[PDB]
Formats: C-alpha cells, structure tokens, sequence
C-alpha cells in the first residue's frame, strides 16, 4: 500500500521530464528548421540564378 | 536590343525584387516564429515549398 | 484524480501536478501567443485532465471565476492553473460513476430491449437537457453503431463498456504524472 512516498508516486517526473525533453528538442528541431530554411533558401537563390 | 534586352532587364530587375521580398519574409518566418508548434511549422514550410 | 485523505506533503505535490497538467494542457492548446487559449477549449482541456462539467456549469462556474474584470477574449494560465486546481482538490465536476450511465440508458429504453432507436436516441439528444449538433449526433450514432451506416438500433451495454474502457485508458493517460513534483530547495 506503499504508493506515494518512495515506491510509487514519481510518475510527475516521468512526463514532466518527457514534456521538458519534447520542449528542448522543439527548440533544437526549430533552429534546425531554421538552418533548413537557410539551406533551402541558399539552394533556391542558386538552381533560380542557375536557370 | 530596343525591347528583346530591354524586357529582359526589366524582368531582370522585377524577379531580383521578387527575391528580395522573399527573402525579407524568410527572415520574418525565423524572426516571428516564437510559433513553435512544429506540426502547423511543417505544414506552413510544406506549403512554402 | 485528487486524493483529499493523504499527508500535507501529499496534498501539496498533488497540488502541483494539477498545475503542471494544467501547464501542459494549456501550452498544447496555445495557438500563437505563449501563455494565451480560448474559452472554448477551456472545456476540451478539462475533459483532456478527466473533468465532465456541463456546458451550464462550465458557462457558470468555470469562466467568470477564470475570467477577468475587464472581458479578455482569452484565458491565460493564471486563472487556468488554480481554478481547476481547487476543482480537483474538491472534484468540483466529476462525472458520475458508470452505473449512473446503464441507468440512464435503461431509463431511455422504457421496454427494456437492450437497444435504442437511432432515431429516439438522437430526438433525445437534440430535444432534450444539452442539445447536440448534427454532427455531433452523427459522430454518435457513428460510434455507439460501431461506425455501422446502416445500423438502425444501438446496443448500449456494450457502448457502455466500450466508453468506460476509454475513460480508463485515458485516466491511466493522463494520471500518468499526477505523483512525483517536489518542493525544489
């Protein structure tokens, strides 16, 4: 019946440590789409000046 | 030369305009995208493409 | 959700993971302006967290004690975190237990044959207590049909049963984290 003290109660820090790693690797993944959106504008200026 | 060339400069000029304008609103995506909700991002950036 | 017989420890880590949840809940449902959702969802976010308050209730006793003095066309997380918060603690819009679901459908079958006419069932939702949309009663018919088009009658035992075991999986779901948060030094 030992359920809340130190056996079975840190399911918080399961999803708030889920959640915290999901908001790091947002930020991670939208400055990568930012430098994704730089390459592809670099690529656009080139294959457009290209034709 | 009267008007072959000279169009070709004015569309010329018009599409670097173009570019510029582009290329001033990608900068406004990586400036106001505070919106960091990744799905609607990739739909918008899809969308873009 | 919120057990009120544990240790002052207890009460408190609760507490908190009421507003983290409510954190959490808000921030996934926050379209452009970080800390920002409309009213409509406000509902949608309780039945995400497990409470069942009715449109009436909600309309009531949720916004103007969430809403500000001054009319704000959205809700933020401050009066979103302890208003449900409280609400938890005192399971303010629990809904009733799954008996209380086979008496209504009981009650809505007089004759007793163990199933509903799709078309009483949606007279009953439309015409009576919180009217449903058509799409709505259609979504409804569709699921308590087992999607079944040409489905005519509804047996709601196992509808009932059905929806009780969704509730329990989205219970585990969302309880899943109710525990842990600790006071930080």
């Amino acid at each position: 019946a030992r359920i809340k003290d130190e056996q079975k109660v840190v399911t918080f820090n399961k999803k708030k440590l889920i959640t915290y790693w999901r908001k790091i690797m947002r930020i991670a993944k939208t400055e990568q789409l930012k430098n994704e959106i730089d390459i592809y504008s670099q690529n656009n200026q080139r294959e457009l000046d290209s034709k | 030369e009267r008007r072959r060339r000279e169009r070709y400069a004015e569309i010329q000029q018009e599409a670097i305009a173009s570019g510029k304008k582009n290329a001033a609103l990608e900068m406004k995506w990586a400036e106001l995208k505070e919106l960091d909700e990744c799905e609607e991002l990739n739909r918008e950036m899809q969308d873009q493409q | 959700m919120y057990d009120p017989n544990t240790s002052q420890t207890e009460k408190q880590k609760q507490e908190e993971f009421l507003k983290l949840k409510i954190q959490e809940a808000f921030n996934l449902f926050v379209k452009d302006k970080k800390g920002i959702v409309d009213k409509r969802e406000i509902p949608y976010i309780m039945r995400y967290l497990g409470q069942f308050p009715s449109e009436a209730q909600v309309r009531d006793a949720i916004l103007p004690e969430i809403e500000e003095d001054e009319p704000s066309e959205f809700i933020k997380y401050s009066k979103f975190e302890p208003y449900m918060l409280k609400v938890l603690k005192e399971r303010e819009y629990e809904p009733d237990d799954p008996e209380a679901l086979l008496a209504a459908f009981k009650l809505l079958d007089q004759e007793g044959k163990g199933y509903i006419e799709i078309d009483m069932m949606k007279t009953f939702l439309e015409k009576q207590g919180i009217e449903f949309r058509e799409q709505e009663t259609k979504s409804f018919i569709e699921f308590a049909t087992n999607k079944d088009p040409n489905a005519t009658v509804i047996y709601y035992e196992d509808y009932i049963s059905r929806l009780q075991a969704f509730t329990d999986k989205h219970i585990e779901s969302v309880m899943k984290g109710y525990n842990n948060f600790q006071v930080k030094k």
